[PDB]
DNA sequence: CAAGACCAATCTTTACACTTGAGTATTAAAGTTACCTATAGCGCCAAGTGCGCAGTTTTT
DNA sequence: CAAGACCAATCTTTACACTTGAGTATTAAAGTTACCTATAGCGCCAAGTGCGCAGTTTTT
DNA sequence: CAAGACCAATCTTTACACTTGAGTATTAAAGTTACCTATAGCGCCAAGTGCGCAGTTTTT
């Protein structure tokens, strides 16, 4: 059966008590104000952590074990899903000759926010949470979402360090996930993903994955949700490769 | 071996399974079709697929994949051996070595070719098959050469005896014809037909006479290869014609197939689905004794050797069960060349395979092992105990009716070694169990020092419990500090009441909580008392005390053949009121048979026992200063323990409790005579306690969900086990079923 | 033949969607006379009834009629049509399970208000069942047979003290006749088939009754294996156990191959020996 | 599909007892709607009416129903158990011949209101007929 | 029974596959006394000849012969095996023509050097054939 | 300029070689294949019957 | 920069409306759906039993 | 006195002989049969363990 969370599920026992008071006195859940998201600054990449004390933290650690736990993924994701890891993504290419490396550039903020709201609306109840002003899944968005002070042009972004992102990049990246796997198989490549991180490997005697028609046809198909190929970290090589160590 | 690993990824019930390890008896149990018809199918696609059959592919577990693998990996190691080698420079083993070992060897260097001939090595061989979401199928390697090879080098024989058919034996020739390879293409049709007319001719051509105008009258096909070796072996076998049949066929076939195989490179897999089905528990005994002499008798070792002994490898034999009986045979006859497939399924409905440890050190537990031991392989849920009191409680049909959840686990006395041999924990095996044990095998309580030693099975508890003392820190820490209380446990001492039989102020209750608590998540369950201590509690004894009067009342009749002069003479010499005792033991004694007594012998043995029970409950609420008293008499008087675990034996030959054991043993010399063949552990007592109680209180209350309430109120603990394995079978089921 | 039908019921050659075995039972079972019920009166009426317009279903139902040529009703093909339309669902190894356990809960639930008491022969009921799912099944039977039992102490509106139907079955698994033995109590019978000198067939009747409650108690499959033993070696220690189950000493001797070894306390052999149950299942006792 | 069905009858191994295309194509053919009419009203309905007494009929049917596990029913059956309940008959070479008449009989009646319109695929229907016979069933 | 043997052959549910009936008849109809050739004698005479090396064929044969379990011969199935070991083939609507076809062809060409006069029934020879088929049947 | 995807047959099916049970460098004989075809409107020649060998559109 | 290939469900199966046989501008009610779940180690509190809510690697 | 109805096996199944297609006085070989059994309580002999050969009823 299909989850399906309706007025009384969040009522209950998503919103507990970290809502109570925006439910009972029908006023509509804020959005999540850079009071209660700090800057953290690693490299060249920029951090979104949220406070623990904040009602939102609550709702999206809730969000993360009742709701988007339940909701099916492609197998070719091995990147925070239950009983996913490292070597499990690795592992289907032991039986390929050839072995080919892509990466996604800024895989969490290309996401756009009207894509996940296309994929968590069939499993979220068409109502109206509060009176006629805001809806269920309006409302869970709210929770999931933020908008980054630093670039105010894409409003709504998922950022990194939140609670629910990344099972969240798993749903609205299953879409490519079966296109991706659907042309590799017609193609007799094996192909997996952990993250951002695209692995093929070809086992028959080919040069398919050394040509530039494969990584053309990849980021023919990135580009149907608007994301890009990093070229600097694409890698294509014969009988072994040494992926970050492994 | 012959397959190293099969794999089935997202078809049919099938998330991701591999299969491995295969060990030449192979036998699949489980509940019904949860996956066992399904790998089944699994299997038989694959190889219909190999043979370029056009079969429709299978279905996916789940849409949101695009793909579906079986992945096969083929042990060629010694198919390697028999080609590289120079001797044998035919055409088979050349084509053989062109097909699947180059393109894998060519690309090597001549020390790494020199490495690989040189060392103990395995060659695998491995073949994926794709299924992609538009019905297209996609092999790992293209070249149908390699396919067809694979599929004559490893046949697959599927026998099914439901629908075996007891007259059409193709199969068998069609086996027999492919085993052992003659060469008979080198000998001419032509040939061969006007040699075998020369001869089988009674003139030279009457017979060809004869068989030329039949040709000449009959439209025929030419003759398949296939078909000229069938008719060559049966016509030279002295027979083409051959329950109990089904036997003999599936018998004969095993026999052909290690028979025939000894002298050839061809190591088929035969599959067998339900071989038990129609056959008596004997015959099916019988049928895997001869399968594992046939086995054996052409077993060729460090020891038993000579002509007629091969070390060819054997076949690769599955079967699918639903019968102890076969799967005891195997585990007793094949020892360590077999194994134990479980299926079952997973949270998402998907199949989940597990193996099963069939295979035992103790050559002791090989031999007793009997039709019980073999059953567990097919438990639900296992509660392991320590006596037979348990088995005699759990097992009791008026318990179980009021509570279904339980009457879906077995219960099984487990000694120490076999509980080490036999545990799923030990085996790694999803069959969830409960071992129930008393709190007194880990700790000992001496009263002459008053102190508390401990028993090896804690400390190696503790040593299986300690694995944070190699590791880096978690939530752990609370199990540490219940560890080091379990560590002070030793050189605490405590004070004793009564020369030894009460505690001043410990809980042994609280030290039994604190290690449930700590040892559930290794599955043992410590019982605070004694199932004879479970059901001796404060809480009952009104109950007891009615199963005492029903035991006097109803079970009990006159030892005379003459009941009238008997009970008027008998109430003449001994006197009502000071003479009770005798006149109780002269007159009444327990007997199975009822005679029917006079009116007034009815009424004054009815008198006698009113009597008789005013007087027992005066003396036992006078000579017990209080209940507690009362319970631990009646505890010990069956066999019991006290609150400091001490047996009347053990009383005995300690010398402690000297006044109380003198009380019992007056009590039961005096009062209790007729109960004293009752007091032993074995009388059975436990069930005509527990058949009256449950009786009485249904009397007393109609309600099923009430009468389960007083039977918990009666015996909270025992209730309070049967509760927590019914909750944690209905977890597990709907871990299977939902 | 009416008032004690017959009723055999093979499980290997089950027909797991041809039902037809039900509909003739039930329909013959409970006594309804529609024959006082015309099938004109009744036609008019149920046409009369389920038209959405009256006559539109009848014109509709009229103009099959006059286009399919139908042999009449006969009265068992009526009594099925009303049962299975007024019923709430026409469609139904554990199937075959289902299936009997249906038909058995169908014939003790209806036979309790009519005279007629039915003889049902069932082969094989445990083919193609798991252990636990044969021994599901009798525990099952049983419990529908007491739910409908009367006695001195259970009475009220519900429960009958009509004669139940006879109930054999033929079977191959240890796990049937012992749940059997153990549910049942004093109402079993457990039939012994074997061979006579001449060839011909011998029937014995096996004591499968027993006054211990302790022993039907710790009743287990080890002990309904024996009922099966072509030759017993009862025994006394677990030492005779271990010497006369020994696997290398049996292979010399393959004719003792055939003989259950099994251990028996005094009540045991006292409430368990084939003497006492008169029963030509040859045992030895061996006590020192 | 559901505007162009096709249907296919072989004569040589037809089924003379097995009628299941015959209620398969009617309940199809004119298309009634009883999805309307609720199965639970229909149910209470029909055992309001044919019941001797009200409920004796309806306590026999749910001692029955508590005594069988049976699926929910389907449109296709109820509707199959409407038709043939209310024909005054459910039982029926010159066998099939008949079998294979009707057949044509009610698709050709059947069809003349709905704007279903079928294609119906014969193989050998002259197998086992008197030349007669075959020229009868033109 | 045995000099008025009766044959009945249905084409309806005649059986392209399954032959027995074509052995059943040819072994009987032709008077070849086997019984004096004996099983025994023909056994180390056929295993004498037929083995690559003498002896080969037939260990392989004792082998297989311990380890199945085997009925002793009927003399039909021995003259059974003889005849179509001996035929250079095993194997054979136009198909049920063609079963029909050599089932008189071998008849009427067998019967001619034996006493023995069969009755032969035919139901349908037409059954599923071309009229053009049946005429050249015929 | 520059590249992954480079037909489908070709006769087919079965199959160990060496000295009788284990073996460390590269296909094939054989039974059946298993049966095929000259020359279609025009020219030569017997001499008007019979035998031997100046279109459209599209690619372009 | 720039694009063909832009999941799989979402409850499912059946099906005429109008005035009784032909008809020229856009889905759905209904029977069944048909049954689901709070809270897994840590903190609060009765105060040590019982109940309520400081790792590695990879993406980065 | 006098008579129709005078077991079921006995090993079983198949089948031409004479000179190659028609023929006017009487069963059988052969492959398998195809595998069987001494001696049951009492007497002799080693001498009390082990081995060899004084009922009822009904017919009467």
């Amino acid at each position: 059966k299909m989850i399906l969370v309706d007025k009384v599920f969040y009522e209950k026992i998503l919103s507990v008590e970290s809502f109570k008071e925006n439910i009972i006195t029908q006023s509509a859940i804020p959005k999540i104000s850079n009071k209660e998201v700090r800057l953290i600054s690693s490299g060249s990449k920029i951090f979104y952590a949220i406070n623990n004390t904040s009602p939102h933290s609550h709702v999206q650690l809730r969000l993360n074990r009742f709701f988007l736990s339940h909701i099916p993924l492609n197998s070719a994701a091995k990147a925070f899903v239950r009983g996913g890891s490292y070597l499990k993504y690795l592992e289907p290419h032991i039986y390929g000759s050839s072995y080919c490396r892509l990466d996604i550039s800024s895989f969490f903020n290309n996401i756009s926010f009207d894509d996940v709201k296309q994929s968590l609306s069939p499993y979220i109840k068409d109502e109206y949470l509060i009176g006629t002003e805001q809806k269920l899944i309006d409302a869970i968005l709210n929770s999931v979402g933020y908008e980054s002070p630093i670039r105010k042009d894409k409003g709504m972004i998922i950022p990194m360090g939140f609670r629910t992102s990344p099972a969240i990049s798993n749903i609205v990246f299953r879409k490519m996930d079966l296109l991706i796997q659907d042309f590799c198989a017609k193609k007799g490549v094996i192909y997996s993903r952990y993250a951002d991180d695209m692995l093929f490997s070809n086992p028959r005697e080919s040069k398919l994955l050394m040509s530039d028609y494969f990584i053309d046809e990849i980021s023919s198909l990135l580009s149907i949700m608007g994301f890009n190929i990093n070229q600097s970290k694409y890698i294509s090589r014969e009988k072994e490769i040494s992926i970050n160590g492994y | 071996m012959t397959i190293e690993s099969i794999r089935v990824k997202n078809l049919l019930s099938f998330d991701d399974v591999i299969l491995r390890d295969f060990r030449d008896i192979n036998c699949i149990i489980g509940r019904n079709n949860v996956g066992k018809s399904n790998l089944l199918k699994v299997i038989r696609y694959f190889y219909a697929k190999l043979e370029n059959k056009k079969v429709i592919p299978l279905d996916f577990h789940t849409n949101y994949n695009a793909v579906g693998e079986i992945t096969f990996t083929f042990d060629t190691t010694r198919i390697k051996k028999i080609v590289t080698s120079r001797k044998n420079n035919g055409r088979f083993h050349k084509h053989i070595y062109n097909t699947l070992f180059k393109s894998s060897s060519v690309k090597l260097n001549f020390e790494e070719l020199i490495a690989r001939k040189n060392s103990t090595n395995k060659s695998f061989f491995s073949l994926t098959l794709t299924i992609c979401k538009d019905d297209s199928v996609m092999w790992s390697v293209d070249d149908p050469k390699v396919r067809s090879l694979l599929a004559t080098l490893y046949p697959f024989l599927y026998i099914e005896t439901r629908h075996i058919d007891l007259y059409d034996w193709n199969p068998i020739w069609k086996l027999i014809s492919n085993l052992n390879s003659f060469n008979f293409d080198d000998v001419d049709h032509d040939e061969l037909v006007n040699f075998l007319d020369e001869k089988i001719s009674s003139r030279k051509g009457d017979y060809k006479k004869y068989i030329d105008r039949v040709v000449s009258v009959i439209d025929t096909k030419p003759y398949t290869y296939k078909e000229k070796v069938i008719n060559y072996i049966k016509v030279a076998i002295k027979g083409d014609s051959f329950g109990t049949n089904s036997n003999k066929f599936l018998e004969t076939l095993l026999h052909l197939l290690i028979t025939l195989t000894r002298t050839e490179f061809i190591s088929p897999i035969v599959y067998i689905d339900e071989p038990e089905v129609g056959l008596h528990p004997k015959l099916a005994e019988s049928f895997v004794s001869n399968l594992n002499k046939i086995y054996s008798k052409f077993k060729k070792t460090s020891e038993l050797s000579g002509p007629g002994r091969y070390k060819t490898p054997y076949p690769n034999i599955f079967y699918s069960t639903h019968s102890p009986s076969i799967l005891k045979q195997t585990i007793k006859l094949f020892g360590k060349d077999q194994q134990v497939l479980h299926f079952s399924k997973k949270k998402d409905g998907s199949t989940r395979v597990n193996k099963i440890n069939s295979t035992y050190s103790d050559e002791r537990f090989l031999n007793i092992f009997s039709d019980n031991e073999a059953r567990l392989f097919f438990s639900e849920y296992i509660v392991f105990v320590e006596g037979a009191t348990e088995l005699e409680l759990f097992r009791n049909l008026s318990l179980l009716n009021l509570y279904p959840a339980f009457s879906l686990a077995d219960i099984y006395d487990a000694n120490e070694v076999i509980l080490a041999n036999i545990n799923p924990g030990y085996s790694k095996a999803s069959i969830p169990f409960v071992i129930i044990k008393d709190i007194d095998t880990l700790i000992d309580y001496s009263i002459k020092t008053e102190k508390f030693s401990l028993r090896p099975l804690f400390e190696k508890m503790i040593k299986e419990l300690t694995k944070e003392f190699d590791y880096y820190d978690t939530g752990f820490g609370r199990v540490r500090k219940e560890i080091d209380l379990f560590s002070d446990i030793q050189s605490s001492t405590k004070k004793h009441m009564d020369s030894g039989l009460f505690f001043k102020r410990f809980s042994l209750h609280n030290l039994s909580s604190r290690i449930n608590k700590v040892s559930r998540k290794l599955n043992r369950y410590f019982m605070t008392t004694t199932i004879e201590g479970a059901l001796i509690n404060e809480q009952s004894l009104p109950y007891f005390f009615n199963w005492i009067g029903d035991v006097i009342l109803t079970q009990m009749t006159i030892n005379n053949p003459n009941p009238d002069k008997f009970i008027e003479a008998m109430r003449r010499r001994y006197n009502i009121k000071s003479q009770v005792v005798p006149l109780f033991k002269s007159v009444f004694c327990i007997g199975l048979n009822h005679p029917v007594y006079s009116s007034a012998v009815d009424k004054q043995a009815l008198r006698i026992k009113l009597s008789f029970l005013n007087y027992l409950k005066r003396k036992v609420y006078s000579d017990f200063n209080n209940e507690k008293e009362i319970v631990l008499a009646l505890r010990l008087a069956f066999g019991g323990k006290t609150e400091t675990q001490y047996t009347l034996d053990k009383l005995r030959k300690d010398g402690e409790a000297e006044l109380f054991r003198e009380k019992i043993k007056n009590y039961k010399n005096n009062e209790l005579f007729f109960l004293e063949p009752q007091m032993t552990k074995t009388s059975g007592w436990v069930t005509t306690f527990l058949n009256y109680t449950i009786e009485k209180i249904t009397s007393e209350e109609s309600d099923d969900d009430r009468i389960r309430q007083k039977l918990s109120f009666i015996f909270p603990e025992i209730i309070s086990i049967i509760e927590q394995a019914s909750s944690s079978i209905e977890a597990e089921e709907s871990s299977l079923t939902g």
